[PDB]
This record gives structure tokens, C-alpha cells and sequence, in this order.
């Protein structure tokens, strides 16, 4: 079956820019079987591109299609921020029909610190017996950030799960939640509870703590 | 018989075979096939009067009590006797098909 | 033109599963329609498609033996049947329209129907408030959510005051526990000023165990 | 099914069993028969929309394309599906005959 | 209404003959078609019957055997097919519209068909005078029409001229299986050896024209 | 079922009454019998149905009465277009049957016929055939016989007669009678004579001549 190969796998450019991705096939495909489609999150992938340079239906002018053979490109001229998405490219040239791995696109913006927030358990949780403690990260960039937890000043690991944001299509943000999960039992043994916050918009790192009394 | 040899060669307005080609994309709005571009289909339309090409004892007694009572809205009706198919060919992708579609074009009409 | 998918499921290995897919309007008797798939293994696939009124399936070769896809042109519907079930059938589906040939390019798509292949057991949620302790709310803003614990399958859906809230909100992606459920956070940023005058309530709903949660968020911890 | 059952119980304005008594010396001038005196042969009449109960591919097709292009004046057309025999009974001379006629009572309909 | 019947047949002996009978439309809706043969110089024989819409018929006894009677739907047309003809079978036959029911009186009436079954072909007639031999006031003269096929011949005396005393018999058929004709002619003894008679025969069917004068033995 | 008509010929003048019977083998009710009337070349014309109905356009002088076995027409004022065949028909039981026929003929006082001989022409001769013909002129009533005789040996078999339709002028009949014979038996005789009998004849008149 025909390979079709994405590159780059991920790419970060600035609103304004010019982004050009590429399809790379095993096999040539001629002119007029390649599709380009754009997919953002708990979506369906939308047509952009039909027969490599035909816009589809009342798509954006920024988006332009070329190529032939095995090497085929995508080209957005003046990036949005609403541009954010995962990329793909399909082939129905030769059955069965095969699509690329996609590549992630991420939209610059300036620098944002995140607003942290931590939680207590609730104790409606606490009567089942088990303690969710929450940590929030609102609205940063870039993604890269670090949460670590210290119970009593004691830094916690391989009790704590982590969840990311896609990037927010509006303000081009990245928000994170952190849950630390203890047993009541093992909650009630300790007084102060906090999350320190690493990233590139702090000028040191950010601690916030919530103690039992 | 309301075949091609009496109905094009000849004016009625009784049931009759009638010419008609169905254009895939046209007419349809069928995208998927090769070859061909559409086809002579044909369609039966036509008065069916007292003993004009009846079909079965039901189609003679209607066409009888249609000329005596027309109000009643009995009259038979001019339809396909001899259907015949139409061979198609479309792609998956590079892969071409061939398909005998049955019952696509009508040769003869009866009254029934 | 808009493409309706029936809702998310939960199948057994060895089972099979039938997803429908419903077009609004005159279009059934014109379009082929495909079937595709998206795991976040294997990526996007197509598995196969059918031509109505001629009602001609063609099947992928990885799927052909254990998909059928078929026409209800009386309910504008086509289905797609997926038996045999293996893990790694664990996927978003989705029907689209093709753009005029069996294998082209496709406009409309439906929704997507997740569907979970697992010997395991349904579970509903347990839904917690997420409030902050009244001494650290010193901002002009403040979080609030509510947290989506122990379900499964996959999905639940999370909306904050019947939809009207919108603003602000964070649903994040479901994380798989060691304990083999799912847990989720959802959480929302409002101006200080509206805790404590303002009622926040956290909708969440469950199809697959027929929950329907309604949790008021109290302004500050210990409610 | 547009049998009694469906066609005699509801209202339908597209391809349906209708109700029809034949009187055969009222209605077909026929003097020949002693009994029955007519019967309940019935019709088949109402409009052939695309999907409509359609009896081959055709028609299928037609229902089709007469969505699309009304003024071809190509739409299948409402017709007899099952039928039933009419036993009636004459005379010759002095002597009884009965006599099996065949599809004479229209008992389902279908778009062809 | 009106019944038109197919028009006359000459028929090999052992053969069959499909007669034809069209009627005026829907008098095949709600009649009733009967079949009846006069042979020469004899009564009616009635050889059945059908309902032409449904195909029903019916048979007198000493004609199934040898007639079917059938309709055709379409042309609204009545059909009698008599078969292994012999000379017997040498008659007019009609078809005729029941009052209604299928033993009824009949008032509509075909023309008729004659069907004459004979093995000759078509023959022009030897004219023969007729005179005698021997005091009287009236002789007689006349013409022999010997060894023709088919009917008819016209005869006429005198192109015309002479009608009176005239007598033209109808033809017999022959052992041979052609016709024979004789017209005669009474006149006063006087005329003879001054009067001129000539009789002029005419058979269209083998394009013969005669003028035969007659004198005496 | 068996129709016997009667009389077989009825002999009456314009004005007059015709009373014809049809008496049937068994009972036809009262409404299974019809009246036909033919005259030469020409179809049979429905009269009466249904024993006593006139059919449709029928002068009123016709007119039926009878049930069971007895049927009866009766034909008024006589015209002389009414001169002609007249036939019963039941339809009471299959098939239908007819009756043998009854003719009606003008009637007018006994004529004896004038007999003529005519010996083959040489002409006929030639061919190797010899007719001879017998013609009785102007005779009423119709029956009348004819006996050939060749040498005092009776003929039978060997000659056709053939009748005329009644004159319209004069009401009579006229009959030609052919013997016929080879060249080569004609030859072989020589007295040929026919022996004409008629209700007109006081005894049969023989009109014969000799091959001198």
C-alpha cells in the first residue's frame, strides 16, 4: 500500500508567517489524487485541499496546495492563530486509501505566565476514602512547564498525574491540571499541602499552599 | 408489441415506449462511474384505452370500465414489460470494475 | 447537508459493533459514502465504502471478512459493521461523503462515534467540586471546577451551567488511572466578584452507565 | 405492503390499493354471467415519489430522476402487485358452467 | 354495429381455413360471438360460440373436432378455424352478435364467408350453344358455361337487349369439380332467320369475356 | 332438441296472412325460440325473440305466440318483399338448433311446363364430351320429375337439374336437366329422349331425337 510521509511532525511559526508542510509518497499519484486536511480538537478532519491544489468548498485563499508525482506541499501564506491544528494528507490514487501521520501545528504568542491555583479534597471525596489534591496552571505559553509537589516540604513523585490543554484556538494558550492522590488515611498524617510551578514567564518559581488549619 | 420497431417508428399517445437518456451526473448526480456518460434508459407513458396491450384479466376489465366510468380514477396503467441491463465500468483507484447493473433500460411497455 | 452518527460504545473482545450514520436531506441517492477510522496507534484509516441505490460495497484489505457497510436509502442511513473485535479496534469512526469517486476526496463528515474495545466494566463517576481554601482568593479572579473520578468507559461530557457558562472553561483530556478508570477535570476562571453571588453548577453526563450528575461548586472549600 | 390492510386503514395519497366494486351488467354491459352479480375487483392509483414502494432497479432510477426533472413526464406509475381469481357462474342453455377467471381482483400495488 | 367477415376462400380438400370476423368495437366488451353455416341450398347449423373478452367457447358436439373458435383481444376480432376439409364442408359461413346470453337469438349478422373446397385451379368456361333439332309458335335457345372455377359467371343476352323470356339457372357443380351453367332463352319461331342471338358470358376471376352467337342444329 | 316446421312451402298472395309452425321435440318455455327470415344471397334477419318479441325495427305484421312444443309466426298484409325463407331457432338447450326451413312463394294457378331437348353441339363434341339438356319452361307449382332414357334404358346418376328462383312477373319456374356423356358412349346410341312429369300433365310428356 502507498506511504505517504508528513514532514515535520511538529511546527511552531508565528500569525503572519507562511507555513509549508510537506507529503512525501512512496509511489507517484499524478496530479489529482491528493487531499489535504485540517483537524483540531474533538473535531472531524475538514477538507481544505482536493486533487493537490484545488481549494474545496469556501475554504480560506491562505490555503494553497502543489505538487506531483511523490512530492506534494501544503502552504498556509498568512497564518491566524486560529490555525492550530494537526495536518494531514490522504492519497486516493491506488486502493486502499492511505493518509500521512500528520503534522502538528502550534501558533506563537508572547510569553504567558500561568495563574496557579491548588485545591483541597473535598470531603464528600475524603468519606470515600481516597484525597484528590488539584493543581491548575491557567492559560501559559509555551507548553513546556514543571509541577512538582511537596507535602510538608517532602517532594512528591509517582503519585501525581498530569493533563494538558490543546492549544487554545482563541488566545493561543496552554492550561494544565496536576492531581496528587493520596488515602484519607495518609492525607490526615500530613498539615501543608503545595505545588511548585517552573516556567520560562516566571522570574522564579511559583508556590501555592494550602495547610489544614 | 410497444417495442422500439412500432413506438419510435410510429406517433401514439397511447401507452407506448418513450425515448429517454439518463445523463449520470446530469440527471442524477452520480459522480462514480467511468463509462459510460449515461444512457438510453426509455421510459412507458401513454393513455391505456378499451384492449390497448393489456397485461392480465384485471388490466383488460379496468381498461373496459375506465372508457365507461373515467371519474373513478381506474384507468391500467402504462408500465415496463422487458427490462434489460446496462454494463458499467468504474475505478478504485487504479483498479477498474466492470458491473452489469439489471433492470436498467426498458424494451416493451404493456398496459397493466 | 450535516452527516448524525449514533453515540459512543463499549464492546467485549470477540463482539461486534453496528454504527449508523444518518444524512439530512437529498444527497444518499448521490454520494458515496466511506467509512474511516482513527486510533491514536495506527492514525486515520479508511476501511471501506458504499455506492447507493446500486448498493455496491468495496472493502480495504486489512478489513475485508470482518466489515460491512450498507444503505437504509428509506432512512437515509448507512451503517457500518465491525465483528471480531480486537483491541486495536479501539477507535473514533466516522462516515464522510466522497467527493464523487469510491476512493476521492471527502467534504462532509459526521460527527465521529468512539467506540472502546474492553473486557471491562462500565463504571459511572464520581463527581467532586474543586474549590479554593477562602484565604488564597486575594485576585481580581478565581478557579473554580468540579472533578469527573473513576469512569469507564470513555466519554463523559462536562458543561458548566447547562452551556451558558462557556467562558473561562477547561475541560481537560481524560487521564487512564493505574486503577484501569478514567478521571477528568473541569475546571472555569471567573472575576472574584461573582463568588458567592453567582451560581456555578458542573453538568456532567455518562451515556454508558446512564449518568446525569448535577454538582453545585460552592464558592470556597468545606461546603 | 399496500394491501388492504395498510392502504384501506390510513390515508395515502401516493401509489395505494383502492376500493372499487364491479357491476357487470352496470359496469361492462356483460349479460352472459348469472353469478355474482359483480365484484370487489379494485385499483391501484396515487403518486410514485422517489423510493416508493419500487418494484426494479427502473424504477428506482425513474422515481429518481422524475424527482429531479418533473416535466419529462417519466415517473414509474402505480400498479397491480399480487392478484386474486373471480369464481362466477353461467349458463348454456339449461346447463350450470363454473368458471375460474384469473387475476381478476387487484390485491397489492407496487411503483413500476 | 357491424360484423366484416374475411372474404371468400377456395381450399384444398384435407386442408383448414381460418375465417375472420371484425367487429365494431366494443360489441367484443359485452357480446357474444356465435358461428353458423349454411351449406348449398340448405338450412342453418349453428357450430358455436365465445365470449371474446375472457376466450370462452363452446362447441356444438358434431364440430368439436374440427373448429376452434378464438378471439383476438386487440383487433376485436372473432376467428373460426375449420379443419380436414372435404366438400361437405363447401358453405357460407357467418358469424353473428348474441342478444346477451351465450345460447341466445342472434341479431347482428356478419355478410357471410363462402368456403369451397375444391382441388381445381382457376378455369375460363367453354360456351356451347344450345339449339334444338324439329309446327310451333315459341323455340328456345341457349348457352352452355361448361368447365369454369370459381363462381361467379354473368350472362347476359343480346349485351343487354334481351331480358325477356330470359332464364339464366344457378350453377351446379360437377363431378370434375368444376361449375356448370346453362341460359336459356324463349322466343317467337318468326325472329328465327331474321333475329340475332348472341349471349355474352363474362368471368372475371379468369379475366374471360365470350360472345357466343347461336344458330341452329 | 328437434324443430319441425310445417308446411314446407306456403303458397299465398301480397294482403295475405302466413301462419307458420315450428313444433319442437320438447318443451322451450315460452322465452327460448326465435324467428329468422332469408331471402337469396343474403344473411339471416332476426324477426321475433323470445317466442312473441319483436326485435328492434321490425315491422309490426310479424308477430310470435307459443310455448312448451307449439310455436307459431304470423306475417300480416303481405308484402312482396316477404316472399322468402323463413327459419324457427331454440336456444333453450345445447346446441342450438334450427328448423329445416319453410318457403314462402306467390301463389297462382297450375302451369304444365314446355319441354324442349337440346342435342350436344359439335363443338362440345370435339372436346370428347357430350351434354345433352332438357328444359321445362314456365311450370308452377315447383315439383316436377325428369326421367332420361337413352335407347329405352333408364339414366340415373349421370345428370344434374338446377331450378330457377320464382318469376317475378309471371310467378313460375323454370328447370334445366344435363345428361351427360363421352363422345365415345354418345356415339355408341341413338334415340335420347326425357320424360318430363307435372301436376299440369294429364300423363308425362316425353320430348326426344334421334343422332339423324
Amino acid at each position: 500500500e502507498t506511504v505517504l510521509t508528513q514532514s515535520p511532525g511538529t511546527l511552531s511559526l508565528s500569525p503572519g508567517e507562511r507555513a509549508t508542510l510537506s507529503c512525501r509518497a512512496s509511489q507517484s499519484l499524478g496530479s489529482s489524487y491528493l487531499a489535504w486536511y485540517q483537524q483540531k480538537p474533538g473535531q472531524a478532519p475538514r477538507l481544505l485541499i482536493y486533487g493537490a491544489s484545488s481549494r474545496a468548498p469556501g475554504i480560506p485563499d491562505r490555503f494553497s496546495g502543489s505538487g506531483s508525482g511523490t512530492d506534494f506541499t501544503l502552504t498556509i501564506s498568512r497564518l491566524e492563530p486560529e490555525d492550530f491544528a494537526v495536518y494531514y494528507c490522504q492519497q486516493y490514487a491506488d486502493s486502499p486509501i492511505t493518509f500521512g501521520q500528520g503534522t502538528r501545528l502550534e501558533i506563537k504568542r508572547t510569553v504567558a505566565a500561568p495563574s496557579v491555583f491548588i485545591f483541597p479534597p473535598s470531603d464528600e471525596q475524603l468519606k470515600s476514602g481516597t484525597a484528590s489534591v488539584v493543581c491548575l496552571l491557567n492559560n501559559f505559553y509555551p507548553r513546556e512547564a514543571k509541577v512538582q509537589w511537596k507535602v510538608d516540604n517532602a517532594l512528591q513523585s509517582g503519585n501525581s498525574q498530569e493533563s494538558v490543554t490543546e492549544q487554545d484556538s482563541k488566545d493561543s494558550t496552554y492550561s494544565l491540571s496536576s492531581t496528587l492522590t493520596l488515602s484519607k488515611a495518609d492525607y490526615e498524617k500530613h498539615k501543608v499541602y503545595a505545588c511548585e510551578v517552573t516556567h520560562q514567564g516566571l522570574s522564579s518559581p511559583v508556590t501555592k499552599s494550602f495547610n489544614r488549619g | 408489441a410497444l417495442d422500439a420497431a412500432y413506438c419510435f417508428r410510429n406517433v401514439q399517445d397511447n401507452c407506448c415506449l418513450r425515448p429517454l437518456y439518463i445523463d449520470f451526473k446530469r440527471d442524477l448526480g452520480w459522480k462514480w462511474i467511468h463509462e459510460p456518460k449515461g444512457y438510453n434508459a426509455n421510459f412507458c407513458a401513454g393513455a391505456c384505452p378499451y384492449l390497448w396491450s393489456s397485461d392480465t384479466q384485471h388490466s383488460r376489465v379496468l381498461s373496459l370500465y375506465n372508457t365507461i366510468n373515467p371519474e373513478a380514477s381506474a384507468s391500467p396503467c402504462c408500465v415496463s414489460q422487458d427490462l434489460e441491463p446496462l454494463t458499467i465500468l468504474y475505478y478504485i483507484g487504479k483498479t477498474p470494475k466492470i458491473e452489469q447493473l439489471s433492470n436498467m433500460i426498458v424494451k416493451s411497455c404493456k398496459c397493466s | 447537508v450535516q452527516l448524525v452518527q449514533s453515540g459512543a460504545e463499549v464492546k467485549k473482545p470477540g463482539s461486534s459493533v453496528k454504527v449508523s450514520c444518518k444524512a439530512s436531506g437529498y444527497t444518499f441517492s448521490s454520494n458515496v459514502i466511506s467509512w474511516v477510522r482513527q486510533a491514536p496507534g495506527q492514525g486515520l484509516e479508511w476501511m471501506g465504502g458504499v455506492i447507493p441505490i446500486v448498493d455496491i460495497a468495496n472493502y480495504a484489505q486489512r478489513f475485508k471478512g470482518r466489515v460491512t457497510i450498507t444503505a437504509d436509502e428509506s432512512t437515509s442511513t448507512t451503517y457500518m459493521e465491525l465483528s471480531s473485535l480486537r483491541s486495536e479496534d479501539t477507535a473514533v469512526y466516522y462516515c464522510a461523503s466522497t467527493l464523487g469517486l469510491v476512493l476521492d476526496a471527502m467534504d462532509y463528515w459526521g460527527q465521529g462515534t468512539l467506540v472502546t474495545v474492553s473486557s471491562a466494566s462500565t463504571k459511572g463517576p464520581s463527581v467532586f467540586p474543586l474549590a479554593p481554601c477562602s484565604r488564597s482568593t486575594s485576585e481580581s479572579t478565581a478557579a473554580l471546577g468540579c472533578l469527573v473520578k473513576d469512569y469507564f468507559p470513555e466519554p463523559v461530557t462536562v458543561s458548566w451551567n447547562s452551556g451558558a457558562l462557556t467562558s473561562g472553561v477547561h475541560t481537560f483530556p481524560a487521564v487512564l488511572q493505574s486503577s484501569g478508570l478514567y478521571s477528568l477535570s473541569s475546571v472555569v476562571t471567573v472575576p472574584s466578584s461573582s463568588l458567592g453571588t453567582k451560581t456555578y453548577t458542573c453538568n456532567v453526563d455518562h451515556k454508558p452507565s446512564n449518568t446525569k450528575v448535577d454538582k453545585r461548586v460552592h464558592h470556597h472549600h468545606h461546603h
